[PDB]
Order: structure tokens, then sequence, then C-alpha cells
């Protein structure tokens, strides 16, 4: 019941006091004028030294009532050009996958760091969208050029 | 030989709290470090303000 | 011959490990993996940016005492 | 003979190129090793059922000291024999280098890989280990200048390839 | 290889790719569309058969576990592209006996490719049940090429035959009755190998 | 009137009974505004595909009519249709796991026929090529259809 709200509030406190440099994990305020912990708006910086560098990508995150029993649904908004991101923007990650690598120990900070490290490590063996995978396999430098173009588009 | 020197551990109260929420044992270690102050409770932060605070800088430089 | 090294996990966690200059690094690796009930394959270790092999030794990179080691979790997409 | 073909005989030193040419030229076996200085050109004439066939064999020097105008000896060559020694592994390990030098000048010519000295009991380069000619589509023959084993097979294959007559055979006259 | 319409230029590019395949990281081979391009754009063209098959043989000789579906699709696609140019009902003996040098080189390269790929990934091919017909057709090609009266080609085929016979014997050295699971696959075609060995026996 | 009844449990013989009316009855009945229904209709029509000369011609003309009516619609994104088609055939994964089909012989033959028609965009060829050369167990079952489709794709 209150376990979900307490965990969300405590991890938000921790994020405010301690969080990685360049990330944002702001929980969107409820329309009435109070905190809405279910829906979070986050910002992930493209890892430095990679074509994704120089950009800050938004990411909405929705939690369930059974959290941390079930993982949260993460959706890039607008959707990114990545092999492992669905057209609707949902991010396919094993950690976020309920039945593969989900553990209540994992927190929002670790989820965001994993997503950041996913951007430069696409899993083309099992792609999530057709356009990104096709461009990745056909011509790699075209994929890099597209990634840089969108990063410039998504730059702060 | 290969051995371990020290491993951090937070306060027992935070140990119990993490157990209650099934959080990592060392989750609360942040507040047990120096230069720690009372917990401001306003959280009047919107995504726009958080983006602005970055001031267009998000990467450390050497 | 026997020096301390700092390993910084992805959970704002710092750990000090005593190691020789010739002994294999993997011995430490597994330890940090079992700290949070995690297997060896899950975690990733970086020192000075590049990746550290399991069987590598600090002698090649000349890891001085109290040097900083970063640990990342490699993600698997679907 | 009017039909003349240029044959380039390459390989390491001491593998038996000069002895192999001399056996055809005069039928005598040379027992002493005198290193060739540069190149020696010897005309060999065979009598096939279709007439005389002449090879102007350019027997080169396998020692690096006596190489001479090494890759300049391969210009306008029409057939080649790369010879190594079955009693010496180093000679077989160097076949790729001779083949490289040969095909950098002569893009498409018949090539025979001859493993000489097969009459010696202590054989170091075993038959199973000779697999270079496959991906290069060369012919291969175990020969022996001392025992006349497979003596004329290299020249017979080269003549069949150059003339274009698979049913060609040598008739002594 | 995907825009040029100049035959010598594309042939030179393939000839250099054949050399690059010796050392380039496997990521450039199995994580792109190189295999598909070689199989469909150049393998069927008569003037690109030999070099394309050499490139495919170089690829097939790589023994690695991280890529096993690419080897599976390297086989089925190659075999399907091979029975449209070398029909199973062809008498390779007579055809090779009176044929151009290009065709003979292609036959030798095909023997090399089949021998290499089978020796490497026979286990992978056997594991998949729906690929049984393709494996049987590859063995049929190996049997057809074993009839050619060329010593080098026959040695290339014979080394694979010896490899398979030794593997089956080491599985179970007893005469057929149950039967070992791996031996049951080759039962329909082992008498053909026995007949081949009895028919072309060499002088002792 | 029985077009819906056939679509419920498609069978090779039931298609024939419609006669030449099947060319436009299938196109008219199907709702082509939403690509999901277009893909479902395409799969149902091609499931009964057979090498018999009469049946294959009926299937191919029905498919041509259905796609001609589908592709000449401004409110119809082709990429969505291709992604859904790949998802249903099992070549690609989806956010909501829609159960794949068993045999791809019919769908692959219908695609091979479609690729050679004018209305088929010249921009979806690379996606089909990438996901047909993509290794998959469901594809190796039908090697001939896959090979013919790949040859057709490499033609264009
Ligand atoms: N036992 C044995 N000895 C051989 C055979 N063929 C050649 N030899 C010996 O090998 C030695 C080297 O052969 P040569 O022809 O003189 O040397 P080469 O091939 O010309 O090499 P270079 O002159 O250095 O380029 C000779 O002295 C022969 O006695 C053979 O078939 N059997
Ligand atoms: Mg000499």
């Amino acid at each position: 019941s209150g376990i979900a709200l307490s965990r969300l509030a405590q991890e938000r406190k921790a994020w405010r006091k301690d969080h990685p440099f360049g990330f944002v994990a702001v929980p969107t305020k409820n329309p009435d004028g109070t905190m809405n912990l279910m829906n979070w708006e986050c910002a992930i910086p493209g890892k430095k030294g990679t074509p994704w560098e120089g950009g800050l990508f938004k990411l909405r995150m929705l939690f369930k009532d059974d959290y941390p029993s079930s993982p949260p649904k993460c959706k890039f908004e607008p959707p990114l050009f990545h092999p492992n991101v669905y057209p609707s923007g949902t991010v396919c990650l094993s950690i976020l996958e309920e039945d593969k690598d989900w553990r209540p120990a994992i927190t929002i900070k670790q989820i965001l760091l994993g997503i950041q490290e996913l951007l430069n490590e696409p899993n083309i063996q099992d792609p999530a969208q057709a356009e990104a995978y096709t461009i990745y396999c056909q011509n790699r430098v075209e994929y890099e050029k597209r990634v840089r173009a969108q990063a410039k588009k998504f730059a702060p | 030989d290969v051995l371990i020197v020290y491993e951090l551990t937070p306060t027992a109260e935070q140990k119990a709290l993490a157990t209650k929420l099934k959080l990592p044992p060392t989750f609360f270690c942040y507040k047990n470090r120096p230069d720690y102050v009372s917990e401001e409770e306003e959280d009047d932060e919107d995504f726009e303000t958080a983006v602005k605070k970055l001031n267009g800088k998000l990467y450390l430089d050497g | 011959e026997y020096i301390k090294l700092k390993v910084i996990g992805q959970d704002s966690s710092e750990i000090h490990f005593k190691v020789k200059m010739t002994t294999h690094l993997k011995k430490l690796k597994e330890s940090y993996c079992q700290r949070q009930g995690v297997p060896m394959n899950s975690l990733r270790f970086l020192f000075e940016g590049q990746r550290i092999a399991d069987n590598h030794t600090p002698k090649e990179l000349g890891m001085e005492e109290e040097d900083v080691i970063e640990v990342y979790q490699e993600p698997t997409g679907g | 003979p009017q039909v003349q073909f240029k044959l380039v005989l390459v390989g390491d030193g001491g593998t038996g190129k000069t002895t192999f040419v001399k056996r055809h030229l005069t039928g005598e076996f040379e027992k002493k090793y005198v290193a060739t200085l540069g190149v020696e050109v010897h005309p060999l004439v065979f009598h096939t059922n279709r007439g005389p066939i002449k090879f102007n064999v350019w027997d080169t020097a396998g020692l690096e000291k006596f190489g001479g105008l090494r890759d300049g000896y391969y210009i306008q060559a029409q057939c080649a024999i790369i010879m190594f020694d079955v009693t010496s592994r180093v000679t077989y390990k160097n076949v790729p280098n001779w083949h490289r030098d040969l095909v950098r000048v002569c893009e498409n010519i018949p090539i025979v890989l001859c493993g000489n000295k097969v009459d010696i009991k202590d054989r170091k380069v075993k038959a199973k280990s000779i697999v270079f000619h496959r991906k290069k589509n060369l012919q291969y023959y175990d020969i022996s200048a001392k025992s006349n084993y497979n003596f004329e097979k290299p020249f017979l294959w080269l003549a069949r390839k150059l003339i274009g007559d698979p049913n060609l055979e040598f008739v002594a006259m | 290889m995907e825009n040029s319409q100049n035959a010598p230029l594309v042939h030179a590019t393939l000839e250099t790719l054949l050399r690059f395949l010796n050392w380039i990281p496997l990521g450039y081979i199995f994580e792109t569309k190189l295999i598909s391009t070689l199989i469909y754009k150049f393998l069927n063209v008569p003037m690109f058969r030999n070099v394309s098959l050499k490139c495919l043989t170089e690829i097939a000789g790589v023994s690695v576990s991280q890529y096993e579906e690419q080897f599976v699709t390297l086989f089925t696609l190659t075999m399907m592209q091979l029975k449209q140019m070398l029909p199973l009902n062809t008498n390779i003996r007579l055809a090779y006996s009176n044929g151009k040098d290009d065709e003979q080189n292609f036959i030798q390269n095909l023997s090399l490719f089949l021998c290499t790929f089978l020796k490497e990934h026979d286990q992978l091919i056997e594991k998949r049940l729906n690929l049984r017909e393709t494996l049987m057709e590859a063995l049929h090609y190996m049997l057809l090429v074993s009839e050619v009266e060329e010593t080098e080609i026959f040695k290339i085929c014979l080394e694979y035959w010896n490899h398979l016979a030794a593997e089956l014997y080491r599985e179970s050295p007893f005469s057929t009755s149950d039967v070992p699971p791996r031996r049951q696959l080759y039962l329909p075609m082992l008498f053909k190998v026995r007949l081949l060995m009895v028919s072309r026996m060499a002088k002792p | 009137a029985d077009v819906s009844t056939f679509l419920a449990f498609p069978s090779p013989e039931k298609l024939l009974r419609l006669g030449p009316k099947s060319s436009v009855l299938i196109a008219q009945q199907t709702d082509t505004s939403d690509p999901e229904k277009v893909v479902s209709a395409f799969l149902k029509v091609s499931s009964v595909f057979k090498d018999e000369a009469t049946v294959r011609m009926a299937v191919q003309d029905a498919v041509d009519a259905l796609m001609q009516k589908a592709f000449n619609s401004s409110s119809f994104n082709s990429n969505t249709f291709l992604t859904r088609l790949l998802v249903h055939m099992g070549l690609l994964k989806s956010e909501d796991k829609v159960k794949a089909i068993a045999n791809l012989y019919g769908p692959l033959m219908a695609l091979n026929h479609m690729v050679q028609q004018d209305y088929f965009p010249k921009a979806l060829a690379p996606l089909l090529l990438a996901f047909v050369t993509k290794p998959n167990s469901a594809l190796e079952s039908c090697s001939f259809a896959r090979h013919s489709l790949l040859q057709t794709l490499y033609k264009v």
C-alpha cells in the first residue's frame, strides 16, 4: 500500500541530495498541485566520447501500484532512433524486462544509468524497430550520422 | 593473496529502512557522509527548472 | 607489492581492495559482483576509461595505490 | 622447335632446381651443391605426339645473396614451377613468398608445386601437410631428381595446359 | 559492390575483400549484409562465381560460437543458390572432363567450401531438424564431386569422408543394430560412400 | 455475404467458390483505414496460398487489389504496415506480444509477388531485405520461398 509511495519519496530525496551529474529525474506534479509520484519526467545525457554525446534526451517513466514488485515502463518522448527502442518510444531493456533481470533492489538512478549505457550498446541481434536496425546493418556510418544529427537536434 | 580492506555500511536504522522497502543495503550511505544538512522538503522543481539549472553544460572536462 | 585500490560502483558505493602488483584482477572482480548478490557476468569494470580484462594485471597499467576504478552494469537490449 | 614457352623455376636454395634441370638436359645426377648465381637459361625439348615442345627454363637462384634481378626474371613468363624440399620444413614455409613474387608479375599462368627429394627416408614435410596449392589452384607433384620419380609429370602438365590438349603425351624420339 | 556497374572494378573489389577477410574483425563480416550480398549479387554471376565462393569459404572457416545463426543462413542460402546453377542431376564427372578452366576451378572451390563448412559446422547443421534435406543435398554434391577424375579434388573430398567416418566410428565402434543418434542421419548415404571407396581404390 | 465466413476460417477451396468476385469483395469488405486490419486481411488471404495454378492466380490478384486499395490512401503509413507485417510473421518483436504464425510460405510468396508490382514503394525494399536475410527458425522451414523473395528483392 504505502510501500510504493514511501520508496518513491525516499529515492526522490536521495536523488535531490545525491544524483549523477547531467541526469534529471523530476517527478511531475499532479494537476491539482501536489506531487504525482507515479509519473516521472527524466533527462539522460548522451555518454561522452560517443556520437550520442552532446545531447540530453527526455524520458517519461510510469510506475505500477505493485512497484518494486513490477518494473516501470520507460518511454522516450519523442521516440529515438535506436535499434532497441520501439516506435512508440518504449525502451526494451532486460533490466526493465519483468521476467529476465528485474530485482526490487534496482532504483531509478541505476535504471537511468543502464539506459544511458544502452544508447552506445545496441543489441542488433534482437532489434526492436525496423528502421534503426536496417540502417545499422546496411551502412554503419549512415547510422552514426543520423545519431549525431538527432543528438544535435536534441541538444540542450 | 587477494583480500578486502573495508566495505562501507550505513546506519542500522537505514539498514532496517532499506530492508522494509527492499532497497540496496548501502542505499542511504549518501546522507551518512560529511557536509550533510537537514532534509529540505519542498520539491517545487519542474522539469523546465531542472533543465535550466544545467545551463547547457552536462559533461565534465579535464 | 601490496597496494590499496578504490572501486566506485554504480550505486554511489566506494570499496577499498588490497591487491598485489602481479596477482590477477579477476579475484577482486567476483567479490564486487557478489557484494549485492550479483554474478560475475552482470557487472563491468573500467579503469582510466578503457575496459579491464579479467586476467589482466595492474602491472601493465601501473595502478598506483588508492587509484580510482569505475564499475558499470552492461545492459542487454531486446 | 618453333613452339617455345618460357618456364620460370623458383624455390629456396638447395631444393634441387639445378639438379632437376640437369637430369633432363643430360640424364646425369649432380651430387654436389653449387649455388646458382642469378639465373641460368637452359632449353629443354620434349617430343609429344603432336610434335616438338620447347621450354626455355630460367633456373633462378634461391639464395638471397645471389638473387640478382629477382622479380625481373619473371617478366613475360608463361609457366612456372615452384620447387620445395620435403626434407626441410623451411623450404615449404617459404612457398607463399615465391608464389607472391611470381603472381605479382604473371597474373595468370600455369604453376606446378614440386616437392623434391622424396626418395629420402627422413621426410619432414609429410604429404598431409601440403595444402598450399588448393586455394591457389596450382598443380602438385612429388618428384625426385635422383630416382626419376614423377620425373616428367610437371612438364607434361604444363605442356597440356599451354598447348590446350588434355590428351597430349610424351613420346621418346 | 552495391552501386558500381563496371565488371573489372567490382572484380577487383571482391579480390581485395578476399584478402581483407583474413584479418578484419568478425563484426564487419557477420553483423552486416556482406554474406547476403556475396550470395545473391555475385555468386550467381558467372564472372564472379570463383572469387565469391572463395570469400564464402574464408567466411565458413571461422570457428566461433558468438555467431551460429549466420553460419546456418550462410549454408541454406548458399545451397539454394547452388542448386540453381549446379543441378543435383548433373554428371559432374563428364561435365568436368570436357570443360573450361573456369568451371574446373569452380568445382575445386565448391569442394573446398563444402569440405570446410561441413568439417566446421556439421554439428550446427545436424541440430536443426528442418535442415536435414539441405544437409543431404550437400552430401549429394560431395558424392557427385568425388567422381571427378582429378587427384586434388578427390583428396579434398576424401579428407572430409575420412573425417565423417572417423567421427561416426568414435561415436560408437559397433555394427549397426538401437543406433547412435548421429549415425542415423547418415545411414541413407553411407553405402554410397562405401561404394565410392570400393570403386576408386588406389594402388597400394 | 460469405466473405466474412471464409475470413473466419480461411481455406483454399472456399476462396475459389467466390469466383472473380473475390478480386474486389475482399478489398471492399476489409477496412483499409487502419494498417492492422490490412495486414490481418493480407495474412488471412495468403495463408491458403498453394502452388496450384488456379489458386495462386486468385490469391495473387486478390492481394494486388487489396494492396492497391490500401496503398492509395493518404491516411495510411506504409512503414506501419511493414512493421506490423514483420511483427505478425514473427520476424520482429512487439511491445504487446502478438502470437506469430506457423508457416511463412504463403505470406512470403505473396510478398514476392507484391514486390514486383508498381504500387509497392521502392522504400520498403531494404526493410524486407534486412528482415528476410535476418536469421530465424521460422524462415529456414521454407527455404525456397525465402530464396525467391531474396532474389526478387535484390532485383530491385
Ligand atoms: N637425395 C636427394 N638429393 C637431391 C635430390 N635432388 C637434388 N639433390 C641434392 O640437392 C643439392 C641441391 O640441389 P641444386 O639443384 O644444386 O641447388 P638449387 O636447386 O639450384 O638451389 P640454388 O642453386 O641455391 O638456387 C644437390 O647437390 C643435390 O645433390 C634428390 O632428389 N634426392
Ligand atoms: Mg641452382
